[PDB]
């Protein structure tokens, strides 16, 4: 429930979608769904208007909460885990644009996890249900996360990946159920240590790259309050 | 005797049923026709969207019926507008009959 507001916000692309998932190809303009410049779009779309559902509604009220534990009663967010499970596994380019094409998937479901376990916007532990953490240790997505967590090129490349990543251990570590999902506290001292080598070879010689940094030591306060 | 050249043959068409039929080589059946009357299901709803656009199509067509001769040149000239309508029918007839 309230998905369908925040899909009516973008009216063209909901009619396509629903089109698609009413099982016919075409939008009765004469032209295909598919060949229309639209449908570039629509395969990360409907995890676009789930983040801006999440995003919307606040922790506070209690149609938020309702929401989170109606999202468990589907398991929907079982199957985006299922997803993940199964996309964590010619040409050069061409096979670069299918991983990026597998990277900005990963960026919208991981958005959708990120306004799952903190609504951020402008910005609690009984509201959310307590089997949506056991479901994240039954997910084998915090150890490929973790190996997906050490090279300056390797940011360079993947800039959405890493954002949403870094959104991820920020909601993570705003959540109390959600701090024993981290070990991966150690890989992030890995990755401020190679923001420290960064920042040393920027001595020697982005904005984004201080902003991980000061998210991994807010990350690294929430491992300290763990740890305390 | 014939001379070299490129060679350019029709391989034809094969027709034939799935096998299905347990008596026939010397329950699924009934499912497979479960499956049947569902696929027939959907491609009646999509034949019946495409004449629903055709319709809408033909009636959107005019016909001179060649009563003077500037109907004549009409039919002549074959305007630009007229031929992206045929072309639209086309497109939906092919689509209807398919």
């Amino acid at each position: 429930p309230g998905y369908a507001e925040v899909l009516l916000k973008e009216r063209k692309h909901a009619q396509c979608l629903l089109r698609l998932v009413l099982g016919v190809t075409d939008d009765g303009e004469g032209s295909h769904i598919l060949q229309s410049p639209s449908a570039n779009v629509l395969p990360t779309l409907p995890f676009h208007v789930l983040r801006s559902l999440f995003s919307a509604t606040p922790l506070t009220t209690d149609d938020g909460v309702l929401l989170r534990r109606m999202a468990l009663e589907i398991g929907a967010l079982h199957l985006i885990l299922v997803c993940l499970s199964a996309l964590s596994h010619w040409d050069v380019e061409q096979a670069l644009t299918k991983q990026r094409l597998e990277e900005e998937h990963v960026t919208c479901l991981l958005q959708v996890l990120a306004s799952y376990i903190n609504p951020m916007s402008g910005a609690n532990s009984s509201a959310l249900p307590s089997m949506l953490l056991e479901l994240l240790s039954q997910s084998c997505l915090i150890p490929a996360m973790s190996s997906y967590l050490d090279s300056v090129l390797d940011m360079a490349r993947h800039v959405p990946l890493y954002r949403a990543l870094l959104e991820l251990l920020r909601a993570i570590a705003s959540c109390t159920s959600m701090v024993p999902l981290l070990s991966v506290g150690t890989l992030l001292a890995k990755m401020k240590t190679c923001v420290d080598t960064y920042t040393n070879r920027l001595r020697s010689k982005a904005l984004l790259v201080p902003d991980i940094q000061r998210t991994a030591e807010i990350v690294h306060a929430a491992t300290a309050n763990l740890r305390q | 005797g014939s001379t070299n050249a490129r060679a350019k043959i029709p391989l034809g068409f094969y027709y034939g049923h799935s096998y299905i039929l347990p008596w026939e080589s010397e329950p699924e059946i009934d499912q497979h026709l479960a499956m049947m009357v569902a696929l027939q299901e959907d491609i009646q709803c999509r034949y019946n969207l495409a004449c629903h656009r055709l319709e809408a199509l033909l009636q959107s067509i005019d016909l001179p019926p060649l009563n003077s001769a500037n109907n004549a040149q009409y039919f002549l000239r074959k305007p630009d507008k007229a031929v992206e309508e045929d072309s639209r029918v086309f497109s939906a007839y092919q689509d209807c009959i398919q």
